[PDB]
């Protein structure tokens, strides 16, 4: 009925999940070690008779020494053994021997286990793709896998939660390499790409939130928090229900632009919202700070096209409006003329969960801000112009070539990306 | 020494432009449309944005 | 609105309720780096 | 004996349509057991108009649950008067429709109508005469404006003659709730002045107000917005179900109503509304009834009636009153301002009084209301259309399964044509 | 059945006339919760004259409460009568006053007529029969000076026959407690010439002179000085609602008071006043009544009425009296003075004789003067006016919020024109 | 709904500040933890545990003062963003204030303005504590304030802010910046206060017994001014008065907006248990010329508008026989174009009293408002002191290597002495 599938891959997905089902598991009465101690866990837990609920999940790499503690540690107990997929040899920061030598062959295990955990859902409604955009298993792995999802099963809903190379903060050296040969598959094969940074998430953490030196953790436990209003409709009652398949024709007014942002306000320390009382009409109006995006935009310079708020908790639903309106009449957010509507809004009926001894603050209210805007334009410029600076003198491309097949494919970058990067230019003139 | 008087009795220079005054329960929208988007825009020819079919 | 032989009053001047305080419009500096870094972050040491 | 069936679509229509069988199940005395617990008669010898029976004294209510999210179906099965609906009834979709309208009309909205018809056939073939369909939903939304109106056009095309009534909610004006709100809101209900003869638009920002700045509520919810619209649902339909002594039924709500088969949109209202703060300091009078009846402050519809000029009024007053200084009073409301009201028709008026008050007051009032001003609902609409329209928008979740583009150009030439059919009179 | 629509405007006009409900309630036997507690039977008869009914028993007057700030409401609601009102009459503000003209007429206060009216119509539409409109402003502020004016303006255009009953403070020439108090004064009675029917000049210090020196307070507080304005307030309407051998309605004070359409502001009053400590020494008679009544000391405005003529005399005899005294001695005041009453009008004096008198007292009275003195104070309000006019004192603080130049011209033309007309039938 | 917004910025804003707000939290009833044991409302939001939310922002770009703030008792009542701390010093220096350092904390304290002044619906103006001597106080503030004005438009300003002393000071270039400070002040500001720091010296000598002062006294008797400033805003009075009307009744040109203050009865806690005051006499003692708040004499100088609000029980009778006999002598002298002169106040509330403390428990007590002629000579003296320096050009390459240049100071030096000519011309008779 409202059950959904979520593949995590990579290294960030994988550990994107090991934060997230911590908190899958704390929003229901499942114990971190499968059992308990109500319908509204059949969206991401299946159920055993003897009272183990079996996650709806994939974990796949082609390293073992990041699931090795997944299959040893605390929650060994509750994913499938077989759904514990592991690989060998690492990808190794390589498109190429990830998607074609491979990362090609490890596949006819992961689509099977996709088969097997479709054939128990009977109202499927998605996939959400838990990788990263600029390594070998998350930008290579993850792509074909969503080639082969797409040329399967057809008109399925596909959700990226994909961690986008910062401007500045960057550990790795081919990223722009292996972060642009991805965009040829992604937009052909997707509906909706929530990008996230790891500068951003930082800043957030290190102002809003009070955390020094934050680990991994932190950064993935705040991703498992906003991805956990996302399907907050599909599985709790509320008054106003936004389910999953009408997201997208919600965020995406055309094919090509469904690159859309993602914001979650009420994220704060235990000793800084109780000197605080935290109204409707100044969470929403937090989602709109530059301070408070997870991506490195600069918003005055954008020009927002939709949008959607997906409140949980108790919210009224009359200060919502109150509080739409006023940033109506403010100047500071501005539209475009051919969207003279501009808002979406969903009420839910359950605070948001917070992890016990955790950086967040228990609230009653949580607000997720998902919006697309021309100011994602500027975060492909810069890898444009990283991809000309590099490609001009045929840097990389001796590691990429070695596996078997040319460097057309790098050829075939500018011409797709000069035309996503003047689109983006087209649909943004005004009326003149 | 009147033309002084005169200078005095301006009164001052405003910085922030007075927000919108906005009437409730009618038809009318909070940001108007801006007129050259309503019978004044035209299609670009590269507008192909379709949907998207099945794979072939 | 003027559909009959009735109208509303027009002020002849702006509220004072309407100079109200604008929204989200100032960009707070990054807290990550050396190029451009808050007063309020002990600063980690550029080499 | 003389029977309405009640149909709803979606979540609007479905979270609607449960305070009215909690409004309308108290005004006849039913507990949630579904037992008759009333201490009268007269809520007892008309009941079969809105109920069936059973065995053991069950009053089954005559509803048709239907929406392609079965999401609001566990809200109002395990809701406080949830346990009388039939479970025969409930017919539901897997994948939801989701603010699309071809979802909710052509290929998967289409495909749960065989579903659907089946129980409406069997409810209206269980009854002595039909009178009425009425059907709750969402304007713009995907599963109520989508198959909502593949629903009454399938009603249409088989019972010719029936009057039916829609009791929808429009898109307000101020603050809008989906992006594709205009696509939905003209495409669908081009099909409504075609096949429907009674429709009510009510908004929520005036809901919002009536419950703000007159009934002075610091925490107005959904629960306690939706029964403000099941008061005058309940309230429109008073005197089939009770005596009185100037009686009209919807069919003579229609022909003093409706003058032109085209301008048939009505705005809601209700009189009595009034804070708990002052509900002391009035009097329970016909006078201060009527007044608030002409009034802005007790409307639906963000339409104010400045803007436009009336054509025909109809109030249905219940309780113990008078008739001529009813009339005295609408005489005096012709007569006042009569720059707002048509000269060429005479009267413009439509008055009912029936016998029985509702619980609590001692009398109430029911306003309903045709005017020249809902044009300017239908121009903002058709605004929003073709600005969002000639940049494809957000055509292409539409195009792609089974539309056309010039059927949003029909659409379009058929609102130009409504809007200035209304100035034209 | 004959209506009488009550307003308030400004914090100044809503304490001078929120006391006025207290003297009016107990007169009528009403508790302030607002049920019928009374001895009597004939106070009941009139009662829809100031107030409405409820259900139960319960009575609400009519009034139309307005301000530009919340800070009023707070008080004037936990007073001694703030139950007694009706929370849906209660118009209000958000933004500050600041006592000044484009606050009141333009740009705040032109937002706020609309919303005004909306009530107006309520309570004036809800009556059997309406003579006229009663409103408390001061004319030396920015809410009553200027937003009450606009309102007699947003009222009179909606019902030209009815009569407008205004009550102005004005502006002391010994004592001001505001700065602009000659702008707030010549903008006001510039319009209020043309538009109300009568205007009752009180000013603070002859008032407070009264207070001081007849009745012997040492220490006047403001109740006590709203009081003594109040007992002249429920004074002229007392044929209303009592029956009375000589009976004179609103309408009868306004066609015998004015012989002129421009020259209507009177000078108020109210005989029997005397202090604390004799009140039970002797029966007050009616041969010391006028001589209280005719003195320059018992005026509630501050002009000298020995500086000029009168032109109408008014007596609102309260109490149960005989008739040929009480022309005898208006014949032998007549008679008495002559320099002080003008020569082309034959009876300079009217009589109206009730019956009941307020509690506490067996007999009463209520004076109202109409005298060419009153021009004096236009003459020191125009002085002061032009002290700051000569040289644009305080023009920044108007011009910059859409006032203009000339129009302070013209009112000060207004201003001379209307001390021409009294000054010239003298 | 009738709001009030702080900011403190340098030292001499924030060491006042530091009273007020124990002032403000004795007068109602909060402990300085916050919490509890209805007209707080213009100071405080509330909490869902129940704590008090102090709308006021401490800036300086010095860490030393807010971080000593935070290590007090003061650290449950405040929230740590609007304790705004700073690297490097203002260094004395007007160019340093507002063009490199302070250049870029604006777009944090502003904001976190916008964030205080979301949470109330009844805004008026913004109550800025400064000083006119050094960098902080006056550079930072200047350009806040500057665009406070486009940021917000035509909601008020009150700035209460110190001067030069006209024969002691502690900085040497103060009269070499302060010049500088009033040139954002005449087009962005309404009303800025005017106490000066040898006049309460003065006064804590003749009328207090106190000896070796310290900047607690001065601070705690200009906090008392500032607290009966809002005395009507949050109680009940005869004569209410707010600041919408502060603006008009008190200003008579935009330019001429820089009155005095003044309250009358500082009498020693020894001599408070023998007499009583009485309005008579407590209006003498305002205009009495060492009496006052700034050093300058106020013969020098007609009156304009004077504006007093008289605290505790008070009876509107005599306040009239007070002004009465104040207009009949000859040393209190007005101007012509005013025959009306003053302004009435009259509240409930006695000030209150602070234990270990040096007032005393008086019953009425008046705060008096004032602009005179007088102050010209207060501008012209430290116009002459500025000529002296810039005649040999002093300390001219101080400014100009941060960012200033000499053309600046070239449309700088005649604006003041256009100032000196509009009160000459407004002082005249006609
Ligand atoms: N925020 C966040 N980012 C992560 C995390 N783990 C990995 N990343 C990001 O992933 C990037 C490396 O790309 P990956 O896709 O993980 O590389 P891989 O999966 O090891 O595949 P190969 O590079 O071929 O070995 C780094 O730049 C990180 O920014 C995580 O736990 N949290
Ligand atoms: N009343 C009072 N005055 C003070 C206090 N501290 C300093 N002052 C005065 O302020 C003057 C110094 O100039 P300021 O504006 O305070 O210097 P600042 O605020 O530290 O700014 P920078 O020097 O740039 O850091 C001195 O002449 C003192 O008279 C104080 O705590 N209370
Ligand atoms: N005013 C009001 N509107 C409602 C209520 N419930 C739902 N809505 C409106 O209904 C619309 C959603 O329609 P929906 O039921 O989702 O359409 P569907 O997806 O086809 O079933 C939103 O735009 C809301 O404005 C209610 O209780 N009051
Ligand atoms: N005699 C008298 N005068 C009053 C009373 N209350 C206020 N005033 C006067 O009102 C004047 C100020 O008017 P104000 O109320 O500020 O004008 P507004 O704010 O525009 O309504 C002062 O000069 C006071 O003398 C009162 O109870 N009695
Ligand atoms: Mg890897
Ligand atoms: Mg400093």
């Amino acid at each position: 009925m409202r059950e959904c599938i979520s593949i995590h891959v990579g290294q960030a997905g994988v550990q994107i999940g090991n934060a997230c089902w911590e908190l899958y598991c704390l929003e229901h009465g499942i114990q971190p070690d499968g059992q308990m101690p109500d319908d509204s866990f059949n969206t991401f837990f299946s159920e055993t008779g003897a009272g183990k609920h079996v996650p709806r999940a994939v974990f796949v790499d082609l390293e073992p020494t990041v699931v090795d503690e997944v299959r040893t540690g605390t929650y060994r107990q509750l994913f499938h053994p077989e759904q514990l997929i592991t690989g060998k040899e690492d990808a190794a920061n390589n498109y190429a021997r990830g998607h074609y030598t491979i990362g090609k062959e490890i596949v006819d295990l992961v689509l099977d286990r996709i088969r097997k955990l479709a054939d128990l859902c009977t109202g499927l409604q998605g996939f959400l793709i838990f990788h990263s955009f600029g390594g070998g298993t998350g930008s290579g792995f993850a792509s074909l896998l969503m080639e082969r999802l797409s040329v399967d099963y057809g008109k399925k809903s596909k959700l990226e939660f994909a961690i986008y190379p910062a401007p500045q903060v960057s550990t790795a050296v081919v990223e722009p390499y292996n972060s642009i040969l991805t965009t040829h598959t992604t937009l052909e094969h997707s509906d909706c790409a929530f990008m996230v940074d790891n500068e951003a998430i930082y800043d957030i953490c290190r102002r809003n939130l009070d955390i020094e030196r934050p680990t991994y953790t932190n950064l993935n436990r705040l991703i498992g928090q906003i991805v956990s209003s996302i399907t907050a409709s599909l599985r709790f009652d509320g008054a106003l229900n936004v389910d999953l398949t009408e997201f997208q024709t919600n965020l995406v007014p055309y094919p090509r632009i469904h690159f859309p942002l993602a914001t979650y306000a009420p994220v704060i320390s235990a000793e800084k919202a109780y000197h605080e009382q935290l109204s409707v009409a100044e969470i929403t109006n937090a989602c709109f700070e530059p301070a408070n995006q997870m991506v490195k935009c600069d918003p005055r310079h954008g020009k927002y096209m939709a949008c959607c708020m997906l409140y949980r908790g108790d919210v009224v639903p009359k200060d919502v409006n109150a509080a739409i309106a006023t940033i109506k009449t403010k100047r500071t957010i501005q539209f475009v003329d051919w969207c003279p509507t501009g808002f979406k809004v969903g009420i839910n009926y359950q605070p948001p969960t917070v992890v016990p001894g955790g950086d967040l603050a228990k609230v009653q209210r949580a607000v997720c801000m998902l919006s697309n805007t021309t100011a994602i334009a500027e975060a492909w410029a810069r890898l444009d112009h990283k991809l000309d600076l590099m490609y001009a003198k045929r840097a990389f491309v001796h590691w990429y070539v070695g596996e078997g097949m040319e460097e057309g494919e790098f050829s075939e970058a500018r011409e797709d990306l000069a035309a996503l990067e003047k689109d983006y230019e087209e649909v943004g003139v005004d009326s003149v | 020494s009147r033309k002084r008087i005169q200078d005095l009795s301006r009164p001052k220079k405003q910085w922030r432009a007075p927000d919108r005054k906005l009437f409730w329960g009618n038809q009318d929208p909070i940001r108007p449309v801006s007129r050259n988007a309503l019978k004044a825009q035209m299609t670009q020819r590269l507008e192909n944005l379709a949907q998207s079919k099945e794979v072939s | 609105v003027w559909v009959g032989t009735w109208r509303p009053h027009r002020p002849r001047g702006p509220i004072m309720a309407l100079y109200s305080s604008p929204g989200p419009k100032y960009l707070i500096p990054p807290t990550t780096g050396f190029v451009k870094h808050t007063p309020t972050k002990l600063r980690a040491p550029a080499y | 004996m003389r029977e309405i069936v009640h149909l709803q679509a979606g979540q609007c229509g479905n979270q609607i349509g449960a305070k009215f069988w909690e409004v309308i199940s108290d005004e006849h005395g039913i507990d949630p057991t579904g037992t008759y617990h009333g201490d009268s008669d007269l809520q007892l010898e008309r009941i079969n108009v809105y109920y069936n029976e059973a065995t053991g004294g069950k009053y089954v209510p005559r509803a048709v649950l239907v929406d392609l999210e079965p999401g609001t179906m566990d809200s109002v099965r395990s809701g406080p008067f949830g346990q009388i609906f039939r479970p025969d009834n409930f017919v539901f979709g897997q994948s939801g429709a989701g603010n699309n309208w071809a979802k909710g009309h052509y290929t998967e909205g289409a495909e749960l109508v065989d579903s659907v018809l089946d129980v409406v056939r069997k409810e209206a073939e269980s009854c002595d005469c039909l009178q009425g369909f009425q059907l709750t939903h969402s304007l713009g939304g995907g599963t109520g404006s989508g198959m909502g109106t593949l629903l009454i056009s399938k009603i249409r095309e088989e019972y010719p003659d029936r009057i039916m009534n829609t009791f929808s909610v429009v898109p307000s004006p101020k603050v809008s709730d989906t992006v594709v709100e205009p696509y939905n809101a003209t495409l669908s209900v081009h099909q409504l002045v075609e096949n429907t003869d009674e429709t009510y638009c009510i908004d929520n920002e005036a809901l919002y107000d009536i419950c703000f700045r007159t009934l002075k509520l610091t925490t107005p919810t959904y629960g306690d917005l939706n029964h403000l619209v099941s008061a005058t649902m309940s309230g429109v339909t008073t005197c089939l179900r009770f005596p009185g002594q100037l009686n009209a039924d919807l069919r003579k709500l229609a022909v003093n109503m409706v003058p032109f088969p085209r301008l048939h949109f009505f705005m809601p209202g209700f009189a009595p509304l009034t804070s708990r703060g002052s509900q002391q300091y009035r009097a329970l009078t016909v006078p201060e009834l009527t007044q608030q009846m002409f009034d802005a402050k007790n409307m639906m519809a963000a339409c104010d009636p400045r803007h436009g000029r009336y054509l025909t009024v109809a109030a249905v007053f219940r309780g113990r009153m008078s008739m001529k200084e009813v009339d005295e009073q609408m005489l005096n409301v012709q007569n006042k301002n009569s720059s707002y009201f048509v000269e060429w028709i005479p009267n413009n008026v439509k008055t009912a009084v029936c016998d029985i008050p509702p619980r609590g007051l001692k009398m109430s009032a029911t306003f309903i209301g045709n005017s020249t001003a809902i044009q300017e609902l239908f121009k903002r609409i058709s605004e929003q259309f073709t600005a969002m329209f000639r940049r494809k928008a957000f055509l292409h979740w539409y195009t792609g399964e089974g539309m056309d583009e010039m059927e949003f150009t029909e659409a379009e030439s058929n609102m130009n044509d409504l809007v200035s059919e209304y100035q034209q009179y």
